[PDB]
């Protein structure tokens, strides 16, 4: 029957307590009929005795207690999945916002998703050519990989994401990428720019998107990323597509969970954030990879703005412990006009060793790559010495390196947000940056690879 | 017969009344779905059930039934080369029944295959006084590991009837005449994961382990039966050590436990293990590896079980007399699972919110490992080596997890971010790391190759210690006024860091260094710094001796690359450096 | 005069960069630790009331 | 006639007892059958929470607790000179001999002063004289150096009805005053709480330079009669050497050495070396004009917290006789370690570096009681208290 | 007997319908299967009492279980036959030897020593270590701890001091009371194997509390040892040496008990009453007036993150006379024992060293080698900043002194007993490198007596 009660106990902020109820399940989607006719959705957070504590996604603004009702739906929050979702605009809860026809759902999947069996998993060794030498050579991106982009407030993190989805492809194949985007509490100006770039590319129709802007209620931001990953795996493993996931801003997502964590009077952890943050971010990031027997795949490129530009903040720290590597944008490289301002020293990719080599990219990629970082680290170390102790004080051997790191930033990394360089042009460029140093200083490339190149 | 009724559901915490017959630490089937849980506390007739599955869609009023026994595992044939979840359920069989690639709810499956037919070869004969731990027979589960079926604990009597044949794990293979009566024994025994398997005596581990890693086997060694911790930040190399240690350990069994990490890590581990063929055996590394996997997105309470499950499987194999190495990657996620429960139990949190009993549970875990005399008349020698990975936030080892860990472990493999970003691997901080076994392993290694190894290792550590003293007084001052003698030590430390410590797992050669190779490379670099000291004390300028030794100093670089058969190449560098 | 100039700029950097960078660094380090333990015991009083 | 309460709950060092409506806040109590050292902290209805400063093993509910009816106070009279006490004024020289043991047994309570010893009272005032708080009625040669002047205790206003010289104990009445509240008798013993200071007529500026005998002090860094000096004491700097020369050569009447909290073997130093100092003007021991406070680190926290508050109360008492008293604190860094411990046991909001937020006000309470003051009474004699405290930072 | 179990929350359980219950009272749980488990009272109320079970509450049925109140806390069955016997953290036998008939049963808390009854420690103790006996002299009746760290060889040094501890010309053997607090079974076996192999067990009484044992078991372990050490020294007149490690695990056990009572911690997440708790144990030592016996306490603690401002070493320095500090830099270079003498101090070394005590040149050579090291260490650093050319002929000797003093004086070995005579003479050989003009602290009367 229609389970709806009218005995409200108390309303405190985004939380709400109903008494004299029965049959209420945990994580149950609810609806609040007020004294004026408005409907606001919510989820159950705790059920004890005849009481139920719920969280209102749109907030409790102007709600009379005596004359309101709570409609329990008896099921968790679901998403109407269908292939007609392609090229549609949904809000942060799932309602379409592009003023189009209603989707006829082929299925209703729980937004929480499901855990892929590690035995049923397929290890992603596929190579993705992103057109960016700092990624394709240094921190290789593979299909089915968990590789986020760390950025800060004001940094061109939105320019870099459009560049990657515009230029992403795989070697010896013609398959296209079904991009899935999710806006989490961002401003309208960032979202509109992303929309205009997607239109320009011609991939807008392929992408499925969920929109939660800054003026939207913060409580619903907890469910918006779970909307996308449910629709992403729906198109990948069930429909047989290669799905790419790009989300921003994940920083606003963590802020949304802390609001409920603070409203629920829970036991805080680091900087007031809830203790289960590593787990809660894991429910989202581990929804990626390939399954044996299915032609689909889920690749994730998260985006977060580091609060106070601090990597030891709980948001970017726990993200690194879950995701396979990261891509870090520094304000110092953007300060110098480097596009993209990718700092490749602290960045890393962990799935690339199986994605490079002969037959995948180039035979000698691994040896050049290893040789690059080591010499860049010392060249940057020498530049930081030149500016302090003087140019002449630096050793002549180090002084050759000081120029090594200068060209490796203005020419190698700095390539622009619209340059799709090939993997052959990227690795050939890398040797040209290693030909400066004498052959004796290239110790982590074998003679066989040194002689042939 | 009691049917409990749920009165509260708060995440993975479910409270239910009418439980007065049940006891603490009892497994339960919660809800209409029947999800697996466990009683953690008990107030009046209400019991707080720690649920090991997702609790979405469960409310008050649903039935809950106890099982009468605690969380246990099936120790018998069919465990080798198999992967299971936190409660030891076979994930491959989980795929075959539900017929889906996704994890479900409300299903219970036995760990081992009870319908599989094994060849039990009886070793003991009827009429022998037997007790807990005695071996009555064996089943060759793989080519190398001889799975010996032993008398379970609590069974002490005389064997009356026993013979070889083809039976299942359930089928009775022996009848023991105990005081209580005639008891039928099976190839499978159950054992609680939160109770450690008993022994006859705890011996002291002084037999070191050959891991194949140069920084490990020389400066910070771990003995068979030791406890090593690997703290470090993300991307520092914590999982690379666990994989490479398992691939190249001389142990008889490997128990790799994935705790709250990434599911993609488990995939390549299960695929690469049957390919890593041991040339001296013909079999692979998979046939001695037992995998336990509970990923980060899986239920949080199951992370507790995964830790106690692997250490229990290691004790079933150490009772046979075989060296076992258990891998805990990572311990931090287990620690997180406790705090999240302690917050839902309104308990008093410690530093960073962790429960105060964290150091107790850690001490209760590592104290199971070590060299032990297994129960039995043969007095067989078993050992468990614990290699744990800790993931403190921001590389801050001052967290309680790492601090409580370093108070019970003996080896500390601290990983450094500054070295990992410089592509230095394995990124082990030599100054920061340590090993309480470095003294005794030095005495053993001094004897095996009959060389003063303990003091030439001390000289290498001293050189690396002298560099840190120089580098710290020289970062800001600068090296321009560096004395000629001091500059040599800098070039000695640079050779020690890039040639010996810097090693890549992916290249087939650098992955393993034998005891004969680790000496030859050390002999080249140490005799260099010792005899080139005599060169600089011959009134020589610094600039010179280097410029005229770039050819020797390069052969020193590729010293790791020399194949095991061609070691003479490495030892021949001692005479050319002198000349 | 050349060695005078190398030492001169050596000295100058220490007074104008290295030592001041540390002095400000220590200030921020000590600042954080105190408020952190100050706010950490604050929630422990609130948890004690539960 | 104190109302005995019954313990209802015991947890850690904290003990709860009900039926306590008669007791006042911050009073001292003998907790349990044993009678350990307990101070009332908070009280709700008839239930009072008591912080126990001794070990709480062996005590539980049902056991009674007796309130002393007063806050931490000191017995002030003859006997106090040349006798060693602790932070709560427990005579160690009496504990040693009477108990026949070398330990401070839990619940063992002994009176501070000697209530059985005879003293020759020399009546200097005659009957019929109007008296108020502060006027001296007579003195007793308590020690060879000092003339203990008995004063009229506070709160007494009337006419001297009958007085006579002779020999009495500190519990015997030596005078009778015809007050507004009826006839009242006075003894040579008076009690005063260590928390609140003794009242005065008018505080004065310490402008009388003190002659310490040390050239580096009296010339460049001089302390005045009624001043205050803070001394860091790093090990090996001869901190005890400078201390002994000040307590011996300074032109003061009485020295009140206070050991707040000190290491056992470091304290034994002071118990043996301080009596070995000879007073320069007569030739007797310095103990004759000194009142020593002895607290090791394992003493109850109330002894370490109120260690300086005890001696300053004794100093203010002798100050009101017109004497100039020098009080010595070594070390005050350990005294704050007692207040830091209190802030943790009481579950208070912490100040800087763990010390309580009221640390600045507590130090203000102490050093503001010392100085050149005008004692109460018709004589208007000038007393002096000079504080020489020692600090030992971490 | 009570069969009323109301609440069970982890290893803690509450028993209603109680009366006359005391704090830290021993209880005994009778389970439904007949299994017997023991417990201690962490909190008592009029109608209920909470207790922590040592073995835990695993498998306990509240309805069919029972609890017995013993009416007495943790007492020690003290006797003189304890010499040579090894117990656990609760006084239970561990060596499986003959039973001990207790002469008395004393509660492990003890009594507070009267400060005026305390006597001055005057006798020198030869620990066999040059870095200790010469520069940081231990005295019979002194509280002198050892500040170590996680990974520093404090176990080897703990086995060396108790093995090499002896008093000069006293003709009475030193008594050793060793107490392992929450250490591992390996480190515990290292201690037990070293005391038996050298015959020091014939002089020692060992209490062994492992790490996996209950937290309430770690708290009583120092109280067990000091109560027996109090009995051997003060009741029998023996000279007792008390050694404890690791002291940090004792503090963590207080935290698990403090959080079990929902007490808000103090500084750095530790209980507020720690200062009273540590001083209660550290001050149960020293010679007593009228008694010939004496107690010498040597605690050993590992500093978290090697921090001296941590509450564990900060409060210990306020209670104990001095501290022996080990450094990680000296251990990674091969200096055994790695005892840095610059931050180490001894607050009672002045009485321990002198004529009749050790030798007349003890105080002078101490102050001479002390300043010679600080000058030699700064000279070696001057060779790193200004180069060897800036070092004069005198500075080259000072840099050579420190290098030899690190490698030949302090670096003696964990199995090397050096007499006070061999220690002082070595200092003179190291001081013989510098010219006399360098040696200014030593007067020429004694400088012309021993300088080679
Ligand atoms: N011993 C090693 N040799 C070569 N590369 C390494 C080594 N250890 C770590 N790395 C590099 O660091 C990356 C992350 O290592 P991993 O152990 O997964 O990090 P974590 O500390 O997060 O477990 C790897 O993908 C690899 O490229
Ligand atoms: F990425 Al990790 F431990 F696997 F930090
Ligand atoms: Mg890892």
């Amino acid at each position: 029957m229609i389970k709806e009660y009218r005995t409200i106990k108390e309303v405190v902020g985004p939380l709400m307590a109903v008494e004299k109820v029965s049959g209420v399940k945990y994580e149950e989607l609810i609806e609040v009929r007020m004294q004026n006719g408005e409907i606001r959705r919510g989820q159950v957070l705790e059920v004890q005795e005849d009481k139920a504590m719920v969280q209102i996604f749109e907030g409790t603004s102007g709600i009379n207690l005596k004359n309101s009702s709570v409609r329990f739906l008896g099921h968790p929050l679901q998403l109407g999945v269908s292939e007609d979702m392609i090229g549609r605009v949904f809000d942060g809860l799932g309602r379409p916002k592009d003023n189009g026809p209603e989707i006829l759902p082929e299925k209703y999947l729980d937004i929480n998703g499901e855990v892929i069996n590690p035995i049923a998993r397929d290890y992603p060794d596929e190579f993705i050519q992103t057109g960016i030498s700092a990624i394709d050579h240094l921190n290789t991106l593979v299909r089915g990989q968990k590789l986020p982009v760390f950025s800060g407030s004001g940094l061109p993190h939105k320019e870099l994401a459009a560049q990657i989805a515009r230029q992403a492809t795989v070697l010896d194949s013609s398959d296209d990428f079904a991009v899935v985007f999710a806006a989490i509490g961002i401003t309208f100006e960032e979202a509109e720019f992303f929309m205009e770039d997607f239109r320009q590319t011609g991939a807008i129709d392929r992408s499925v998107m969920f929109m939660n802007l800054a003026n939207d209620p913060a409580i619903e931001r907890i469910a918006t990323p779970r909307m996308a990953l449910t629709a992403a795996e729906y198109l990948a493993y069930e429909k047989g597509m290669h799905v790419l996931v790009i989300m921003t801003d994940m920083t606003n997502y963590a802020e949304a969970l802390r609001e409920i964590s603070a409203a629920r009077r829970e036991v805080p952890g680091r900087r007031g954030y809830p203790g289960y943050l590593y787990t809660n971010l894991a429910t989202l990031f581990e929804r990626a990879g390939r399954i044996r027997g299915l032609k689909g795949s889920v690749t994730q490129i998260p985006i977060l703005t580091m609060p106070e530009d601090d990597k030891t903040h709980p948001i970017p720290d726990l993200t690194g412990y879950i995701t396979e590597g990261q891509i870090i944008l520094t304000r110092e490289l953007y300060k110098s006009g480097i596009q993209p301002p990718i700092d490749v020293l602290p960045s890393l990719s962990r799935l690339k060793d199986k994605g490079t080599g002969a037959g995948k990219t180039r035979e000698d990629h691994a040896a050049t790559m290893n040789q690059l970082f080591a010499a860049y680290a010392q060249g940057k170390q020498a530049k930081e010495l030149a500016v302090v102790l003087g140019e002449s004080a630096l050793s002549d051997i180090d002084k050759i390196y000081a120029k090594f790191a200068e060209r490796f930033e203005n020419e190698y990394v700095n390539q622009g947000f619209y340059t799709n360089r090939t993997i052959t042009e990227t690795l050939d460029l890398g040797w040209e940056l290693l030909a400066m140093l004498p052959r004796t200083e290239l110790k982590r490339i074998k003679d066989d690879l040194l002689d042939k190149y | 017969m009691q049917i409990g009724k749920i009165i509260k559901v708060s995440g993975p915490l479910v409270m239910a009344e009418n439980m007065s017959e049940a006891s603490i630490q009892d497994m339960c089937l919660v809800g209409d779905l029947g999800v697996i849980g466990e009683i953690i506390e008990m107030r009046q007739d209400v019991a707080s059930i720690q649920v090991y599955e997702e609790t979405s869609g469960i409310g008050p009023g649903e039935p809950v039934r106890s099982t009468g026994e605690a969380l246990s595992v099936e120790l018998g044939p069919g465990i080798i080369s198999q992967m299971f979840d936190g409660i030891q359920r076979p994930l491959d069989t989980f795929m075959e029944v539900t017929q889906s690639n996704f994890l479900g709810r409300g299903v219970q499956l036995p760990a081992l295959d009870h319908e599989k037919q094994w060849w039990f070869e009886a070793t003991i004969e009827e009429g022998t006084e037997v007790s807990a731990g005695d071996i009555i027979g064996y089943v060759d589960e793989t080519k190398i590991i001889q799975h010996k079926i032993m008398v379970p604990n609590g069974i002490k009597g005389t064997v009356q009837k026993i013979e070889s044949g083809s039976f299942t794990i359930d089928d009775p293979i022996c009848v023991i005449e105990t005081e209580q009566g005639l008891k039928e024994l099976t190839m499978m025994q159950k054992w609680p994961v939160r109770r450690g398997r008993p022994i006859k005596q705890k011996l002291n581990p002084d037999v070191p382990m050959i891991t194949g890693q140069r920084v490990i086997d020389t400066f910070f060694p771990v003995t068979k039966g030791g406890a090593a911790a690997v703290p470090g930040p993300f991307g520092a190399g914590k999982t690379v050590v666990q994989h490479q240690i398992a691939k190249w350990s001389d142990v008889d069994l490997v128990v790799y436990v994935g705790c709250g990490e990434r599911g993609n890590e488990m995939t390549d581990v299960v695929n690469e293990f049957p390919e890593l063929i041991d040339p001296n055996t013909g079999e692979s590394l998979m046939e001695r590896t037992v995998l336990i996997a509970n990923t980060s997105n899986m239920p949080v309470a199951a992370r507790e079980a995964s830790i106690y499950t692997g250490i229990t499987i290691a004790e079933y194999f150490r009772d046979m007399g075989y060296d076992v190495a258990i891998m805990a990657d990572s311990t931090s996620r287990w620690a997180e699972a406790l705090r999240e429960m302690s917050g839902r139990l309104e308990e008093m949190p410690g530093d960073e919110g962790y429960p105060a009993y964290l150091g107790s549970r850690l001490a209760e875990y590592y104290e199971r490992s070590g060299r032990v005399i297994a129960l039995g008349s043969d007095q067989r020698e078993g050992s468990i080596t614990a290699i744990s990975a800790v993931s403190p936030s921001g590389g801050d080892i001052s967290e309680p997890v790492t601090q409580n860990t370093l108070r019970v472990v003996k080896v500390f493999w601290g990983l450094d971010s500054s070295l990992a970003q410089k592509r230095h691997f394995p990124s082990i901080n030599w100054i920061q790391s340590y090993s309480l076994y470095s003294t005794e392993v030095g005495r053993y290694m001094d004897q095996i190759l009959q060389q003063d190894w303990s003091d030439m290792v001390t000289e290498g550590m001293r050189i690396l210690q002298e560099e840190e003293q120089l580098n710290e007084i020289v970062r800001l001052v600068g090296i321009d006024s560096l004395s000629d003698n001091d500059r040599l030590t800098l070039e000695v430390a640079k050779s020690i860091r890039e040639d010996y410590l810097q090693q890549n797992a992916f290249d087939d050669v650098d992955t393993f260094t034998s005891r004969e190779k680790q000496f030859n490379m050390l002999k080249v670099i140490l005799t260099f710094g010792k005899e080139a000291r005599k060169a600089l004390s011959l009134g020589a300028y610094f600039n010179e001796i280097m410029e005229g030794t770039v050819a020797v100093r390069e052969r020193i670089s590729r010293s790791k690359y020399i194949p095991e058969e061609e070691l003479a190449k490495i030892s021949s560098i001692n005479e050319e450096i002198k000349e | 005069a050349e060695e005078i100039e190398k030492t001169r700029r050596r000295v100058n950097a220490l007074e104008y960069m290295t030592i001041p960078q540390l002095e400000e660094t220590i200030y921020y380090i000590k600042m954080k630790l105190e408020e952190n333990e100050r706010a950490e015991v604050t929630r422990l009083i609130k948890v004690k009331n539960m | 006639g104190m109302q005995i309460g019954k313990i209802i709950k015991v947890s850690g060092p904290l003990v709860m007892a009900e039926n306590m409506s008669e007791a006042s806040i911050q009073d001292m109590c003998l907790v349990g059958d044993l009678g350990v050292i307990g101070e009332i902290i908070e009280m709700r209805q008839d239930v009072a929470s008591i912080q126990v400063y001794e070990e709480t093993s062996g005590i539980g509910p049902g056991e009674p607790v007796r309130s002393t009816g007063e806050a931490l106070s000191v017995e002030l009279g003859p006997g106090i000179i040349s006798q060693m006490f602790d932070g709560i004024q427990r005579p160690l020289d009496t504990f040693m001999e009477v108990t026949q043991s070398n330990f401070l047994g839990r619940g063992v309570q002994l009176p501070a002063l000697d209530h059985e010893k005879q003293w020759w009272f020399e009546a200097t005032i005659e009957e019929g004289t109007e008296v108020s708080a502060g006027d001296i009625i007579g003195y007793v040669d308590e020690t060879k150096i000092i003339q203990h002047k008995i004063m009229v205790p506070n709160g007494i206003k009337g006419t001297v009805q009958k007085i006579e010289s002779g020999s009495f104990t500190i519990d015997d009445p030596i005078c009778v005053i015809e007050t507004e509240q009826g006839l009242k008798e006075l003894t040579m013993m008076q009690k005063w709480p260590v928390r609140r200071g003794r009242p005065i007529k008018q505080k004065l500026n310490p402008d009388v330079p003190m002659i310490t005998g040390q050239r580096v002090i009296d010339t460049f860094f001089p302390v005045t009669k009624g001043g205050a000096a803070a001394v860091p004491g790093p090990f090996g700097a001869g901190k005890t050497v400078v201390q002994h020369q000040i307590a011996k050569w300074s032109d003061v009447d009485l020295v009140v050495y206070v050991g707040c909290g000190e290491r056992g073997n470091e304290m034994t130093d002071v118990v043996n070396e301080f009596p070995e100092l000879i007073d320069p003007n007569t030739g007797e021991s310095l103990m004759e004009r000194t009142v020593l406070i002895a607290n090791t680190s394992n003493m109850p926290v109330a002894a370490r917290e109120a260690s300086i508050y005890t001696g300053i109360t004794i100093a203010e008492y002798f100050r009101d006789m017109g004497y100039d008293v020098a009080i010595m604190a070594d070390s005050t860094s350990r005294w704050a370690e007692a207040l830091r411990e209190m802030s943790g046991r009481l579950e208070e909001m912490p100040g800087d570096e763990g010390y309580p937020a009221y640390l600045g006000s507590r130090l203000a309470e102490y050093y503001e009681r010392s100085g050149r003051v005008i004692a109460l009474g018709s004589d208007q004699r000038e007393g002096s208290i000079t504080a020489i405290s020692a600090v030992s930072p971490s």
